[PDB]
């Protein structure tokens, strides 16, 4: 009952692309424009942020072919660094990174599926929450029934949103090269070359490329984890970078920086401006995007928790697998329950302030772990070893990305450190002490409840 | 000890009828709860009320306007040309305006009508091509440009009183010529001086509307009574009519309340233009302690607010000695007026005021930011309710965007804002405690939701309270 490697190259490309291109390019490509205030330098910052994210993705290709173990930030931290920081990553990704991520993506799905019915005002909060919870439950059931159903949902919907972004880019280039070329005549004017603006420009050009390693969270289920993973990342990164640059070319050709910077739904404003009829195509597109980019944070997180239960940190339950269909049911139910719990909170969009120092700290610490491996143990079987230039420059970039939310948002990021650190009690009280030394009553009730949910969830431990 | 049951049990003790029936029941209860979540979503989507339609306003609603009464007196000597002004479009867009009005740039000498035409650029200001480059740079920086077509702008009579038919022809062909050139509107002044005002002005309106629907024609009259306003505004309804209808005010709260409310009830809550005159400044009719008060009202009345050049700093035409009243000079820096230097203070130039939040230019920038970006001010409905003896209190609410409330102290003593309304619709439910975006007088902190009962209004203090969509 091993996890039954059933992911192809196209499915890996679909996961990565489907995890990067989300609501981060349709509702707010302003984080760069608001701190650059021009077109040419904004496109250059997009290109350069993309180049740095590509160097990072190549770092992770090297990693995910060296270790070949799921999680990509809980096994890579685990090996060569030890149990402690591994469990710290798993804790912050169980409390306020994966639940908040999926809850926000589902809430944006709800907001932009009914937006064509509620254009100018605020949709009823009740409908937002109920429809987002229904979307999460449907995606958890899909990913439970058959892993192939999850891969097919992800593939279909990343096809849909890539077609929508192709439509945007094509309309932008048509308007550009038809007769107008109106804003791209004296670009770079009014820009700000003082580091106090280009810093935040790049730092918000990186939060738009986050998600280029969803495929490394499930390295173990890939067909040929030594060839399909790096080839899949190398087929994804250029596609996402080119789509980002050309989509912003479309926006800046049709719309004006000001309105863009004002459009809470920049792509919706673009639809209203250029799509005379069929203005309800881009809201549908953002809805399909948030759906196919939720099934990439449920087909990649519920494997993180899986590796978690496998190494001994989380109860052995989350390691089970359905006998007849080979899908990690209990991990999926744990992730669905986490997301639905973190849907009760009003305004979860603020929780992007508590992990914007934890997520990138842990990506950077995985990179530091790769460098630690390269130095200490250079005799590993490495089916590809890229030049240390890539890990070192991406480590410097991640030092940038984890110091920026430490200068500003300092109280928030320190509460995020408090959240991540809150796991150390569970670690030093229940995890570190070995079996036969933990209390008999708690272990007995865990045995009873594991037997219960294992008989109910219809799952078994890996063999 | 114990361990997860082997698949063997998963095959014997789990496949028992009881456990499989329980599992089927759990799954079916799940899908019942999920069809229930869908039913809830789909029913609550038809429970919240529909979303009102945006009136799809033109450009001249999306922000204030702005006049350049004379190109030369705006920046100063030497650079008093269109190409020189082309740099100031980085300054103007800091004020966050969505308009502009150049002065009459056609060649005009004096009463002589046979030589003065409305097409030839007066060469002392520049040429055609620099003008087109100015227009293109403006367009690029989201600032539409208007143009003044008052023919006899150098002379007492402005319409060439001798003749009326051929000047109409000059205006006729100049409209279409400059519109092909790329101007985004037109204005004329002293329409009460032009005989056959209503009909000729309606004809020019038809011209500028036939060329496009995002063009503008603004007529300015020195009138001060509402009756003249209506009598000229019967056949023309797309005509922002800037007049001295307000400037005659004695700054009495009840007087200005009656005045604005009567103007709106006479035009039936149409779209109007709020200014004190056709080209005069604010300070030419208002004391300096009253200016913040007015500029808080003009940026919140349901219309397009129309300021002359220099009324974003409080430029006075009488404070600086030896200054021409009709066309003062803007005060950029200490070197703005090289004559009798040293008297130019630091709080009187745009430079020294641009950094102080408790200045007047800061008030202008924050207001014109709250105007050109917030829905409920751009086109929201306007409803005034009574208040204390000498106050001015109203509410701006569109559908569900941030609902604004304004109150203004038109008195020289400490007034009390009673704020009893009892008459606004249910979509205008007053909160007992309301926010505060800014105040004409520094001393009340912004971001403090203040209760709507105990309010003591110091002399000439304005209030821009805010609250979200309440039910
Ligand atoms: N597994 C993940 N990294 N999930 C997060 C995906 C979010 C992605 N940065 C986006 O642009 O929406």
């Amino acid at each position: 009952m091993q996890l039954k490697k059933e992911i192809s190259l196209l499915n890996g490309v679909s996961l990565v692309v489907g995890n990067m291109i989300g609501s981060g390019i349709f509702v707010s490509p302003k984080g760069v424009l608001v701190h650059t205030a021009s077109y040419g330098m904004s496109l250059i910052v997009w290109a350069i942020g993309g180049l740095f994210s590509v160097v990072g993705a190549l770092c992770y290709a090297e990693l995910g072919t060296t270790i070949t173990k799921s999680g990509a930030s809980y096994a890579y931290i685990l090996e060569a660094f030890g149990g402690f920081i591994a469990f710290i990553r798993l804790w912050v990704s169980l409390l306020v990174v994966e639940p908040t991520g999926q809850a926000i993506i589902a809430i944006t799905f709800a907001n932009y599926i009914i937006q064509p019915s509620f254009p100018s005002c605020d949709p009823p909060y009740l409908a937002c929450r109920l429809l987002a919870a229904a979307c999460i439950c449907l995606l958890t059931f899909v990913n439970c029934a058959y892993v192939k159903w999850g891969t097919r949902v992800q593939d279909t919907f990343t096809y849909a949103k890539v077609v929508a972004l192709i439509a945007i880019i094509v309309m932008g280039l048509v308007k550009l090269c038809q007769g107008h070329s109106e804003h791209f005549q004296d670009a770079f004017e009014g820009s700000s070359w003082d580091m106090g603006n280009l810093s935040l420009a790049l730092y918000s050009a990186l939060f738009s490329y986050s998600g280029w390693d969803t495929l490394n969270f499930v390295t173990e289920e890939i067909k040929n984890p030594e060839r399909n993973l790096p080839l899949a990342i190398g087929i994804s990164m250029p596609i996402v970078t080119l789509i980002y640059i050309l989509t912003n070319v479309a926006y800046y050709t049709v719309l004006n920086i000001s309105d863009v910077l004002s459009s809470d739904a920049v792509a919706v404003t673009f639809a209203d401006q250029t799509f005379g009829m069929f203005s309800w195509t881009i809201p549908i597109a953002v809805a399909l995007s948030c759906f196919g980019g939720l099934n990439a944070s449920i087909f990649a997180s519920s494997r993180l928790f899986f590796v978690g239960s496998r190494e001994g940190h989380l109860p052995d339950l989350l390691s089970m697998i359905h006998i007849e269909r080979f899908t990690p049911i209990p991990a999926l139910l744990f992730n669905c329950t986490m997301a639905l719990i973190y849907l009760i909170v009003e305004d979860v969009f603020q929780l992007i302030n508590y992990f914007s120092f934890s997520y990138w700290f842990f990506v950077g610490l995985s990179v530091v772990g790769q460098l630690y491996l390269r130095w200490k143990e250079p005799k590993r079987p490495r089916p590809l070893k890229l030049s240390v230039f890539f890990p070192i420059v991406f480590c410097i970039c991640s030092v940038f990305l984890v110091i920026v939310p430490l200068f500003t948002d300092t109280i928030n990021s320190l509460i995020g450190i408090g959240i991540a650190l809150s796991g150390v009690p569970f670690y030093f009280m229940g995890v570190y002490l070995p079996e036969s030394r933990r209390p008999l009553f708690i272990r007995n009730v865990l045995a009873a409840i594991t037997r219960g949910t294992q008989q109910l969830c219809f799952c078994v431990l890996t063999e | 000890k114990f361990t997860g049951l082997s698949k063997e049990e998963l095959l014997k003790v789990a496949g028992s009828p009881g456990w499989v029936r329980t599992r089927w029941a759990l799954l079916l209860l799940f899908w019942l709860g999920w069809l229930g979540m869908l039913a809830g979503a789909v029913v609550i989507i038809v429970r919240a009320p529909r979303c009102r339609e945006l009136p799809a306003q033109k450009w001249w609603h999306t922000g204030a306007l702005y006049r350049i009464g004379d190109l030369q007196a705006f920046q100063g000597h030497g650079a008093g040309n269109l190409a020189g002004l082309k740099g100031r479009l980085d300054y103007l867009s800091s004020l966050k305006v969505k308009g502009l009005v150049l002065g009459p740039i056609h060649k005009n000498q004096k009463d002589d009508v046979a030589q003065t035409d409305l097409l030839q650029i007066d060469p002392n200001f520049g040429s055609k091509e620099d003008f087109d480059s100015l227009l293109q740079s403006a367009k690029k920086k989201s600032i539409r440009v208007i143009l003044d077509l008052t023919p006899n702008y150098r002379g007492e009579n402005s319409w060439f009183s001798t003749q009326v038919d051929t000047v109409a022809t000059k205006v006729k062909d100049a409209l279409e010529f400059w519109l092909q050139a790329g101007v985004d509107g037109f204005q004329v002044r002293d329409i009460e001086n032009l005989k056959d005002a209503s009909s000729f002005l309606a004809e020019w309106q038809n011209i500028t509307k036939g060329f496009s629907e995002d063009r503008l024609l603004i007529a300015g009259t020195n009138s001060s009574d509402l009756q003249q306003i209506l009598s000229l505004l019967e056949s023309n309804k797309d005509l922002l009519l800037t007049s001295s209808y307000l400037s005659d005010s004695g700054s009495t709260g009840e007087h200005t309340k009656s005045l604005v409310t009567q103007y709106l009830n006479a035009t039936g809550n149409r779209w109007c233009s709020w200014s004190l005159s056709q080209a005069r400044l604010l300070t030419s009719f208002l004391p300096a302690q009253l200016l913040r008060l007015y500029q808080l009202m003009l940026f919140t009345l349901p219309g397009t607010p129309v300021f002359s050049y220099g009324d974003e700093i409080g430029l006075d035409a009488a404070a600086l000695p030896g200054q021409p009243m009709e066309a003062p000079v803007m005060l950029w820096d200490e070197s703005s007026f090289p004559d009798i230097p040293g008297a130019v203070s630091a709080n009187m130039t745009v430079k020294g005021q641009s950094e102080d939040p408790g200045s007047l230019l800061s008030l202008f920038r924050r207001l014109s930011d709250q105007r050109s970006k917030e829905r409920s001010l751009l086109h929201g409905d306007f409803h005034a309710f009574s208040a204390g003896p000498g106050l001015f209190s109203y509410i701006r609410h569109w559908d569900q965007n941030e609902r604004f409330l304004v109150v203004l102290n038109f008195g020289d003593v400490g007034l009390s804002a009673g704020l009893q309304a009892s008459d606004l619709p249910a979509s205008a439910s007053l909160p007992a405690k309301a926010d505060l975006l800014l105040s004409t007088q520094p001393g009340r902190e912004e971001g403090s939701p203040l209760e709507l009962e105990r309010l003591k209004l110091e002399p000439h203090e304005g209030l821009l309270l805010r609250f979200p969509y309440a039910a």
